[PDB]
């Protein structure tokens, strides 16, 4: 039974000799130890780091028959210092760049004993992954990031992987929504890594993230939009007025290229043209057509040319607008389509 | 999911080849060129990476085969430069992931090519 | 004169034979943990990462049979470096994501042992914690920030948490403790939860902390400009109309004042994809600033090219101001009465 | 004689037995723990932070009378670990965000005991302190700001503080000057505080910052008044060339934005007008009626001397009346 | 007895009488500590800073007599906990400025034992490790940045550090995924350096970083270019238009220098001027130039046939005259940054 | 040598050697006053920060001294230590009186060093990454030069117990890795050294210090802050070719440069601590804004007398303002550019 010195010396028993260099059945077969994990949340997501932050609960099981006990029908739950005493998994994650487990009031770290000797070893961590991204389809993109775990020292012939549960192992990513994107689905995969020194396990988590458009129509389609066709106000403007359609025109050059910068202040320095980035350019192109449009009104009027001015302006307000069209059709269906 | 094929192995000299890959090759930045023969192992050749251009090569081609790609056409070209008989075996190309280990080793390699053979 | 020692004697005498890995009364009984909050300052929120960070000190209490004693004096203040000998209940913040326990010239820790082997246990905390915000009323929206917390490794049939007096008087604020510049804290609410999960069912503790956006910031800094570059672009229907030039100036300039404006307003809040009600209101002011400069483009093709055009900046005079003012007064309706 | 040999096993002597868990005097009165500190610098005092960075030496003296010792005639120093084997009170700093005992080569604490048991035990720290800021008079405010110094968990009755030398217990507060603000004023408290534990001893280090004007003389004063002065130029430009006497006063609104907004962004979201806030809507007032007399001119000398019998007015108004505003403004913050 | 008691046995046999403070072959010849690295990844190459955080597997590998065991044909592979009770070599990086190893989990460590007493031990490393950039030709720049890999307590004839597999001895350049640079080699060294306390060996692990022009070609010099180009069409404009005349002259000056602002912030306060400088600068002077042609069009317009004459030829000129003149810059600016 | 029972013998002497040994009392406490000979080696010095008014400089502090309880007698005279046994011998505890923040590499061991002479002598080396705080000037903000200080003593033992001394003499003692240096704004005109005697609360202190004179370059400052103010005047004074029929352009054009000063005045501050008063860059600043203020109220007077009074002379200024201005201009910057050059 429970009895309080019963459990006190049955646990002494167990970890008096017991030997922490030395994993389980050392010599024999591998420890096959199950993996499990409860997302708590994806922090942030971010292109110009190109990596991820996530907090979660970590476990994993394994009969360490060194633990087995009779006599006690519990499954003893512990303090968590026992993990200094026992032996536990050398797992960590490939691609992080910076973890570490959750310290408050004392170690987040969990151990609980069972009659057969099994262990559930758990902690609860926070994790930046690093994921670099397939930015050209940038306001239109889906991104795959993943979490890899392998055992650092124990390779093959010592430690084994699988996911305890299969395709039910990990929980809580149907809870996690994001400003920037949105988890269409998530994929668990089980597989053998080798390098020189041997072939080691791995377990691999990943997502694919789905952006979410809603964002960049706010914040650059519309202003860029607006500003594009504020720049055919020039035609809607008599020639007679020299001076005032070149203020037009230059200021919508300003406000194009002030609006570029402000996507350059939130991006990574990177080298490709993304899909913003021309349609940017397209809208430029626009507003500078449009003052050199009447940089040439001018030239012809001073080089019966009132009425070529007048119908070169009439020409423009017609096929501005058509030409604009023609461009966001092909746009728009080029980089849905693809 | 990736999906490549080969092209341009045969008989001879000098010779190359190409391996054109499709799909989500970002998620595969590394490509590699191994190579097989009845009674032997498969056996490693070289690799390239996406954009970075940065190869490396078995010892025991090294200084004759280099390995570039075109990231336009999605295609990476192998050169089979002063052939020796011993070069006699099919070249299968294949993909490895974003965070698969050695290169040396055929296991980390997902996607394969259908191996062209070669002759001398 | 003895009690410099006889309480060594004492002491002694009850940590031998003692064993921290199990907590008190394993077998017999259910451990409940009396707990208790005291938010000596709260503060700051920084919605832009959706975290709010709060100082606490946080006590707890519970019997530890073991420690039942006998001696002259009822109750003992004992030194921070035996909390780690005796057992202490491994509770931890299920929505926290980065702690500090502050260790100042010795660990912020109180430790106190009745005579009836009560303890009492404190620590002074820094908790950085989520907090679920819903951003589409922006400018007038409101919060509960929870804050939960629960045995990491126990279950409910092990460890329970009881707030010490039950009602709501069981977490307090300080009366100046407020570091908060951009909220108000309009109160609180305190329960209690089972959650289930991969481990088992805890049984968490729960509090709500209230908050208010303070409008005063954005009324000086977002409201007033854009109502005044509205007004900036509404003087220039009484500029005499064969100005070109300066009508032309004050339209493109205070389209340029919004789209800086809008595009720094933005510059704020965890980039999320819908629009919010500072969106509806800045979209609104640059409709206005816009239509405006269509109006004088209109203006100024039938001014040049004969017809009854005058009443046309007579009636904008009237509309423009009118227009704004009714919108004003309607959305500050619909956000105030909300 | 050998009294390197001695002292080994007097230390020896005083360290066998000695109960870490029980503070001096346990069970007895309590043990009266006299503090000393000597400023070294204070750093980054931050608005948008809302605290102030101050590195200090920190020193603290008892009586713990299992120390005593009389065969060796020497203030007795010691390594540093033996503060760790030691007693030693458990003061915090209740108002600390942030703080860390410094370590370059060893840990920065001092141990130094004496015949009658007296132990010197001092620190060398950096602590981040909050530091609620009013800033509604900026940048002509002062501010008060402490540091509080309490002990965690023995109460009034169990540990009892002091300043020695009282006023002069703090030193190097008479050297630090910051590039925003001037050491006004410290003062020296010592009270009580009630929680529902029990009742603590306080010590708390006032200070009194009065901020610099230099800064703001250069970025904020200066380049609004010339900006306001230049809106002026207006009234002499001809009002017939419209182009030039808009362009130059909506010149001038934009620029006051654009001063105002990088002024500000340096700056903590604060809901309410600043004394400096103030001064810009007074400015942008200005400004924006210096442009709006250019639009009424232009539209009633269309519906004629009623256009130069208001500018030759509005010459002299607009000094004038800008004039009075600094009057006001400056004897409102500065003098009342 | 049993082959987990009898392997227990062997290592407690092992470390019973094991000094950790003393050497391999204390007073002996020195220990020769084979190398090598595989890199994980470099996060990110810093001007500003001038560091770049340089993410690697670290491998150390040695010789240590006082850990034979016999009978045991396994390698055996001992909880990484025991390190800490073991002599390790005292190796460091010099030019490190601050570094950590990863210790989610258990501290990402690996010690293998070998029947005849080699050791293997290897830690997985994150290190922002500083490297001066020549920003001169900056951004047509490449760097050498380099780790410096060495003993601290002890010297020369004491260890003994060599590349272990020579020129394999680093792997995984091929995975370095930095956006602004691609790494055209990597080389590998081994000297003695010298300071007063004695000789020391170092190992020397250097990459060459060539940038990539994409970024700032489009996002810098191509708005510059247009800007410029703009800037000539007041040459078509006809002179009549005084006011637009200027408008655009200093318009593009004023965008040249909001496109020169946009960098300073981004960038360290070095005290000479750089490749991208000197085409602000050009690009700068030509629109400064074509506002002071168009001063002296109007001076010579209004105030001084030379009334008509000279203006007309002016104006015809400079349509032409500017873009040969930009031309010629940009084509001398690009053939002085890559041809020599 | 002896390779067989030499790991045998140093194990028993070096347990011999520290077993009744405490590292709680100083090498001869009781008796005798400890010197602890100094020295440091500069692997790299800087950057420096003038928003902080600090500098980083990292170094190899090196210390030494005699144990009497460590003397030996074996088959060779100096061993060099495992750096964990630092943590049994008694070592002197050092610190830096400047010191913000620092780092004592702890990166696959402490990056320590100890070794023990047969006659005692310990040597004590380690590297520190070092932020220390300097009382840096800025009342000539880009031509100004600096000393700045490292200073650091003993923390608990008094001058009556502990003293410091340069170990090669204060010619020879510190010294400065020049392949290594990190100064890119700064030029680090040359170093000396020397000792002082603190009283303290805590009684008296010996403080070992080195001050590292720092010159600033100008060379940034020239073309991005003074280069764009100079031609920003002359730009302002390029409106006097405009003949005043303009009167757009004539206005637009000097109001755009003043604009551009105004930007430019408070931009450049962004690398200048907020200081109480104004720096020489700051009387440049001044200058150049009153010149180009100056070109526009040129303007406010010229276009008013040229209608008001059609026979003024006021088609003189477009000559004398014309030809003055840049005169004025040279003059201030031929009073300002001696001035600092020697100031
Ligand atoms: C985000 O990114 C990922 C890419 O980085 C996307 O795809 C996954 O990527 C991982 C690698 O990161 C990849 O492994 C995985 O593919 C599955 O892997 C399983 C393991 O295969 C390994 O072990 C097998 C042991 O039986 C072995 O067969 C495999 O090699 C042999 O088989 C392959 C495939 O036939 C041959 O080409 C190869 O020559 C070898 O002969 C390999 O060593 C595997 O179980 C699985 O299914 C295959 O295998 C089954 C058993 O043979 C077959 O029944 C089945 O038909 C398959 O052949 C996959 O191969 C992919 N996963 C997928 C689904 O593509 C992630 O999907 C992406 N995530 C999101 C959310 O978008
Ligand atoms: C910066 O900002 C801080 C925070 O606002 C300021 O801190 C305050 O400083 C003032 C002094 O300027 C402090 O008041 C002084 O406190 C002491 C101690 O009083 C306490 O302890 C006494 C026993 O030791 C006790 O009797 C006191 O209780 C009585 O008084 C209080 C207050 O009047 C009253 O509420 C009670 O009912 C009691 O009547 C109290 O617990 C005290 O010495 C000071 O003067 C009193 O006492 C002396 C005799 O000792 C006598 O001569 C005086 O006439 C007077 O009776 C004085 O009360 C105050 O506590 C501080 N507040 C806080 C919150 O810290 C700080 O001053 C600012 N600094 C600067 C530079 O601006
Ligand atoms: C620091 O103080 C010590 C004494 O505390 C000085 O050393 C003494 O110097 C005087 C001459 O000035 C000698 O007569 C004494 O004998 C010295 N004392 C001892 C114990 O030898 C020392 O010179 C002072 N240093 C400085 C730089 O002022
Ligand atoms: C959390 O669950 C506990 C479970 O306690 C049991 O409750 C059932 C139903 O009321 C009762 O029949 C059992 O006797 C109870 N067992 C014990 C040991 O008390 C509830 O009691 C709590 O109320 C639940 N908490 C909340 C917040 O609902
Ligand atoms: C009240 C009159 O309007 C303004 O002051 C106003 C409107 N748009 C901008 N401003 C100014 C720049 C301002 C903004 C914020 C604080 C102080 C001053
Ligand atoms: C807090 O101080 C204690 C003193 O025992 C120490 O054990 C612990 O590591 C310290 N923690 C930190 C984060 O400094």
């Amino acid at each position: 039974p429970g009895n309080m010195s019963f459990v006190k010396e049955t646990v002494d028993k167990l970890l008096k000799g017991y030997d922490i260099r030395l994993r389980p059945d050392f010599g024999g077969p591998p420890v096959c130890v199950g993996m499990n994990i409860d997302i708590a949340s994806i922090d942030m997501v971010s292109e110009v780091n190109m990596d991820y932050t996530l907090t979660m609960y970590f476990q994993q099981y394994w009969r360490d028959k060194r633990l087995a006990y009779s006599g006690i029908p519990l499954n003893l739950t512990l303090d968590n210092r026992v993990a200094d005493q026992l032996w536990v998994p050398d797992t960590y994650f490939l691609n992080d760049k910076k973890s570490f487990v959750h310290g408050v009031t004392v170690k987040n770290r969990m151990i609980r004993l069972h009659p057969d000797g099994t262990v559930l070893y758990g902690l609860r961590i926070t994790t930046t992954a690093a994921c670099m991204m397939d930015l050209r389809r940038y306001p239109l993109d889906e991104q795959n990031c993943t979490l890899e775990i392998e055992s650092y020292g124990y390779t093959t012939d010592d430690i084994e992987f699988y996911w305890r549960g299969g395709d039910k192992a990990v929980t809580g990513v149907e809870r996690i929504e994001l400003p920037q994107f949105s988890i269409v689905e998530h994929r668990l995969v089980s597989r053998n890594v080798v390098f020189a020194t041997g072939a080691y396990p791995r377990l691999s988590l990943s997502f694919r993230l789905k952006r979410n458009i809603g964002y960049f129509i706010l914040q650059t389609y519309m202003p860029s939009i607006l500003i594009t066709i504020l720049s055919w106000v020039s035609f809607w403007i008599n020639y007679d007025a020299s001076a005032a359609r070149v203020a037009l025109g230059i200021t919508t050059v300003l406000t194009m290229t002030t609006i570029n910068t402000h996507l350059r202040e939130t991006l990574p320095k990177i080298p490709y043209v993304k899909a913003i980035d021309m349609y940017l350019m397209g809208c430029f192109v626009f507003v500078f057509l449009a003052l050199l449009e009447y940089a040439f009104v001018n030239y012809i009027f001073f080089s019966l040319y009132k009425g070529r001015a007048a119908a070169i302006d009439r020409w423009s307000r017609i096929v501005f607008p058509f030409t604009f069209s023609l461009f966001n059709l092909v746009y728009w269906l080029y980089y849905v389509n693809s | 999911q990736v999906q490549l094929v080969e092209s341009g192995g045969g008989l001879v000299g000098s010779l190359r080849l190409s391996c054109a890959a499709s799909g989500h090759t970002f998620n595969y930045p590394i490509m590699g060129w191994f190579r097989q023969a009845p009674g032997k192992e498969r056996e490693f050749v070289g690799a390239i990476s996406w954009s970075g251009g940065s190869t490396s090569y078995a010892d025991s081609v090294k200084d004759r085969f280099t390995i570039s790609r075109d990231n336009a056409k999605n295609t990476v070209y192998l050169e089979m430069n002063n052939l020796k008989p011993e070069d006699t075996a099919v070249y299968y190309c294949a993909a490895k992931g974003r965070y698969s280990g050695g290169l040396y080793y055929p296991t980390n390699y997902d996607y394969w090519g259908q191996g062209t053979q070669v002759t001398v | 004169n003895d009690n410099i020692t006889i309480f060594t004697r004492i002491l002694d005498g009850l940590l031998d034979g003692y064993d921290n890995r199990l907590r008190p009364g394993l077998g017999e009984r259910i451990t409940q943990v009396r707990t208790d909050i005291y938010v000596t300052s709260f503060g700051p929120v920084s919605d832009t990462e959706m975290e709010y960070t709060i100082d606490v000190f946080f006590r707890q209490s519970w019997k530890d049979e073991r420690l039942r004693f006998k001696g002259p004096m009822q109750r003992l203040p004992l030194n921070n470096l035996l909390a780690s000998k005796i057992w202490t209940p491994d509770t931890f913040f299920h929505n926290g994501k980065k702690s500090i326990a502050h260790n100042m010239t010795t660990p912020n820790k109180l430790l106190r042992l009745e005579d009836d082997g009560t303890l009492l246990y404190t620590m002074r905390l820094t908790i950085s914690a989520e907090c679920p915000m819903q951003l589409e009323d922006f400018p007038m929206d409101a919060h509960a920030c929870p804050l939960k917390f629960g045995s990491y490794a126990y279950p409910n049939s092990e460890v329970v948490y009881v707030w010490t007096n039950g009602s709501t008087k069981s977490v307090v604020v300080a009366e100046d403790g407020s570091r908060l510049n951009q909220y108000h804290l309009m109160g609180q609410t305190v329960g209690t939860e089972n959650i289930s999960t991969s481990t088992g069912e805890y049984t968490i503790m729960t509090a709500h902390f209230h908050l208010k956006r303070k409008i005063g910031y954005f009324v000086i800094q977002t409201y007033l400009p854009c109502i005044m570059t509205v007004i900036l672009s509404q003087v220039s229907f009484w500029l005499n109309r064969e100005s070109v030039p300066a009508r032309t100036v004050f339209g493109v300039t205070t389209v340029l004042t919004m789209t800086t404006l809008s595009i720094s307003a933005r510059n704020s809040l965890p980039k999320v994809a819908y629009a919010t009600a500072m969106d509806w209101f800045i979209a609104v002011c640059y409709a206005f600033v816009f239509s405006a400069l269509i109006e004088f483009a209109t203006v100024n093709y039938f001014t040049k090219s004969a017809a009854s055009i005058s009443k046309i900046d007579k009636m904008s005079r009237i509309v423009f101001p009118v227009l704004f003012g009714t919108f004003n007064l309607v959305y500050w309706a619909t956000y105030l009465n909300r």
